[PDB]
RNA sequence: AUUGGAUAUGCCAUAUAAAGCGCUUUCGAAGAGUCGAGUUGUGCAGCUCUAAAUGGGUGGUCAUCUAA
RNA sequence: UUUCAAUGGCCCGUCCACGGACCAAGGAGUCUAGCAUCUAUGCGAGUGUUUGGGUGAUGAAAACCCAUCCGCGAGGUGGGAACGCCCUGGCGUGCACCAUC
RNA sequence: ACCAUCUAGUAGCUGGUUCCUGCCGAAGAGCAGAAACUCAGAUCAGUUUUAAAUGAGAGUU
RNA sequence: UUGAGAAGCUCAGACGAGUAGGCAGGCGUGGAGGUUUGUGACGAAGCCUUGGGCGUGAGCCUGGGUCGAACAGCCUCUAGU
């Protein structure tokens, strides 16, 4: 299944490989991430329609 | 002094080795004897039926197992125990019936003396 | 609630067969992470050895 | 299906075993909160961060 | 467990959480504001409520119109000792295997709480009932 | 007056002759429960499998 | 055809539907429970449709596919399909709701076409009141609290909409809102009561049987 | 290379024997300075006395065991 | 950074006294059983697999499974959360809880 | 007298007891918080007038 | 208007001593699991340094010198921290 909001939970709070955890902000080092962020909207895992 | 567990799975593996090697020695024939049922001795229990230690006297002559060729066959034979009700004499001698129903006995070599 | 229904299978060679096995309800479970990490840590100490 | 069962039916190698059952039926909260349901009776909304 | 959020660390609690966040503020029901308010409570806060007292509270008066949608924040425990239920209709966050069992067989249909948002948004024509706290 | 201690030592033991048949027979109405409260398999489940 | 079309390839889906013709169209009788057990393949199918372009002109061949079915089952086919829409509405998800709501709205159109098209062979009060059955049983039942009202105010919003288009010129006089009325009338739902004839645009111009 | 318990087979086999279970107009032995009692020290031991044969022990007249 | 200038600046801990020559390293609420509350989790008129048995070909002291037991457990009145219908309030329903017969 | 265990003998006592920031905060039954409820449609006050003014949302197990 | 790590973002106002005592969030160390397509003889760790930087702080990052074989961030686990 594709939840979306539970992968965002799992991923987003718990645990994801792609994290960079940083003084002021979290990053991705996810290929496909636009802003190279970690938060919600930016997230290519928890996002299904995603560009 | 604490009793510490620490050999809970090593003494459960060993366990099962030496029901391995007792196969292994008598391994045609069960593992365990067969046992009577018997009743808990109390107001408690006495609905119950448990496993009881050796079969009766009055139980081996009502089947035709005399108690000397029983326990040859793996049947044991507790005389201290006896029948004071009829419940609990045909409960064991059918189950003594049943356990010679599928009982294979393999015949020994007997001493054949050339003259009379 | 609604999931993909089936599941393909594939042969050595890595192509896709006709046959698809219907998707178990075990796939539709709840996906926990705060249970499967406790669980997880208790079930991570029953090999430790003793010192 | 035999390992885990269902959450109705049994599982055949776990005895008297049902799947758990979820607190929420439909995960996606988004798919609640923003539906036909549930916007056609909220009350209009104000700003989204305010001005000063 | 406290005034601001859930002390549990269940995601779907959290997701009924942020569900009932948006309808307690953007309603103006008394209902939405309620269940926020008991989905942060703890576990000896929110007794178990059983389907004898379901059915016994919705009951004698049950001959109005009863789409009456049974709510309660907790978990709906099942009561064997009584031999028929009637068809009920309850929104709970758990029933137990054999309390669902009974509503489905024996009756009507048994919800989430965010099965109920979708149906009655504003807590219209329902019945919060509660726990007994006797411990 | 009363009993003898050793009925004293024996209500006990009347209430422990109750004790396990009503387990044993609350257990088995347990599974009568269970087979009677069972939801029927939904025959629109077996479509793909 | 049910595993066929939820197919994990939209070749093997494809294939299917243009299969489904020959089996809808046959004149025996089709169980209800056979229709159902179909429309939760052809759920899937349309569950699984990728591009937009492709999940609406896939919609168009599901509706379509309504007059091919025979006369005596062509309601049993949509009460159906309302009936696998309602169970089905919660569970989907949010990116998915707006290739269903095409879907609807192609089917609301499918119905008001079949009463066109039966309109020229028998009277149509008939064959409005037949169809007007169907939604009462269904959708518009106030019996089963159930139902989706997500899919009610998309039934509203779509109901004159669909009729202009199925009839350009002028419509006849019809219960074409009875669904509607009776269920503002009795339906058990305050919300849905409340607000269905704020969505509803219905015209009293023709509406007088 | 050392041996286990089995198997097949050969040769020997003191059987004028030894058993199991049918029956009975026949018999049926059973452990003493011990048990027990009185009194001291730590059930046991010391010291004084010292038995019985459906008896003796231990439990609730009954049941159940059969010590030295 | 060093130094100068102007200004301020009475040795630290401990309970006057007591400890302090300096530096490094070591150095003190621990583990375990019982109980009580609170929170989380699973199930829920039940609940608890790990005494033991089954089983585990990649490590096999794990994980998985479970027979028989056993534990612990086992009507009205007013106010009132919430709801519906109305023309603030009124009417109906009234959980939890507290005084009432 | 000495030596080895018991012994980590006996503690009202002595001396000591190791990172940071924030928030609340005494005493010198009462004083401080936490849950639960009931709440401007409520009661209060280290106050004053008279024989109401003014400030504060008040409480409880 | 893109400003959903909804545990995010945004508006406003008041407030700030503190022993005992209570509450919360953080920094650090040895080892454990996962993770970083992680760092490393083109130099790991350690140590030295009037070199620079970040954080209210616990502390962290870094340049240079020295050195010569292993080490670390992040998510949980644990403690002879």
């Amino acid at each position: 299944m594709q939840q979306d909001e539970v992968i965002w939970q799992v991923v987003g709070h718990e645990f994801c490989s792609y994290r960079i955890k940083g003084e002021a902000q979290n990053f991705c080092r996810n290929e496909y991430n636009v802003t190279g962020l970690c938060n919600r909207q930016s997230c290519p895992l928890a996002n299904s329609r995603y560009a | 002094y604490v009793k510490t567990w620490f050999n809970q799975p090593g003494r459960k593996l060993r366990r099962r080795q030496a029901r391995q090697t007792k196969a292994a020695k008598i391994a045609p024939r069960p593992v365990e004897a067969i046992r009577p049922a018997v009743k808990p001795p109390t107001i408690r229990y006495n609905m119950k039926v448990r496993a009881g230690r050796g079969f009766t006297l009055e139980e081996l002559k009502a089947a035709g197992v005399s108690r000397r060729v029983a326990s040859t066959i793996g049947i044991p034979v507790d005389h201290r125990r006896r029948n004071r009700s009829e419940e609990s004499l045909q409960r064991n001698v059918e189950r003594i019936k049943v356990y010679l129903a599928h009982l294979i006995v393999f015949p020994r070599k007997a001493g054949q003396p050339k003259k009379g | 609630a609604a999931a993909r229904p089936t599941v393909s299978i594939y042969n050595k060679d890595g192509s896709v067969s006709s046959e698809t096995l219907a998707l178990p309800f075990v796939f539709k479970a709840p996906i926990r992470p705060d249970l499967v990490r406790s669980v997880h840590t208790a079930v991570a100490k029953n090999k430790r050895q003793p010192y | 299906d035999s390992v885990f069962g269902s959450t109705t039916e049994v599982a055949q190698l776990k005895k008297n075993y049902f799947l758990p059952e979820n607190i929420i039926s439909n995960a996606d909260v988004t798919r609640l909160i923003n539906s036909d349901e549930i916007q056609s009776i909220v009350k209009a909304a104000g700003p989204s961060r305010v001005k000063r | 467990s406290q005034r601001s959020k859930p002390a549990s660390e269940n995601v779907y609690l959290k997701l009924l959480v942020k569900l009932y966040r948006f309808l307690a503020r953007r309603t103006d029901s008394r209902f939405n504001k309620a269940i926020l308010k008991r989905l942060f409570q703890s576990k000896t806060n929110r007794p178990p409520i059983s389907i004898s007292k379901i059915a016994a509270l919705t009951s004698r008066k049950s001959a109005s119109s009863q789409n009456k949608t049974t709510v309660v924040v907790g978990t709906v425990t099942d009561d064997e000792r009584m031999l028929t239920v009637p068809k009920l209709s309850i929104a709970a966050l758990r029933f137990t295997k054999s309390a669902r069992a009974r509503i489905l067989k024996a009756g009507g249909e048994v919800l989430t709480l965010d099965q109920l948002a979708l149906r009655a948004p504003t807590g219209s024509n329902t019945v919060l009932v509660r726990g007994k706290k006797h411990a | 007056t009363f009993v003898s201690s050793t009925m004293v030592r024996a209500a006990i033991r009347n209430q422990a002759a109750q004790r396990y048949v009503n387990r044993q027979e609350s257990k088995l109405e347990r599974q009568v429960r269970a087979q009677q409260n069972v939801i029927p398999e939904d025959p629109l489940d077996n479509v793909f499998a | 055809f049910i595993k066929k079309l939820a197919a994990n390839d939209r070749k093997t889906r494809d294939k299917a539907l243009e299969s489904l013709q020959r089996f809808l169209s046959q004149k025996k009788k089709f169980e209800r429970l056979d229709f159902l057990k179909l429309w939760k393949g052809l759920f899937y199918c349309m569950w699984m449709a990728d591009k937009p372009l492709y999940q609406q002109k896939l919609s168009d061949n599901l509706a379509a596919l309504v007059p091919i079915v025979w006369i005596d089952n062509r309601i049993l086919f949509q009460s159906t399909f309302w009936e696998t829409m309602g169970r089905e509405w919660t569970g989907i998800d949010i990116l998915r709701t707006d290739k269903f709501y095409l879907l609807m709205r192609r089917f609301c159109a499918a119905a008001f076409r079949d009463i066109q098209t039966r309109s020229k062979t028998a009277l149509l009060d008939k064959v409005v009141a037949e169809y007007n059955q169907m939604w009462m049983d269904g959708p518009f039942n106030t019996e089963n609290l159930a139902f989706p009202n997500g899919i009610l105010f998309h039934l509203a919003d779509i109901w004159t909409e669909e009729l202009r288009k199925v009839y350009p010129e002028d419509v006849p006089k019809a219960d074409w809102y009875l669904p509607f009325d009776s269920t503002i009338k009795s339906s058990h739902n305050v919300v849905l009561r409340k607000t269905l004839p704020k969505r509803l645009d219905r015209v009293s111009e023709y509406t007088k049987d």
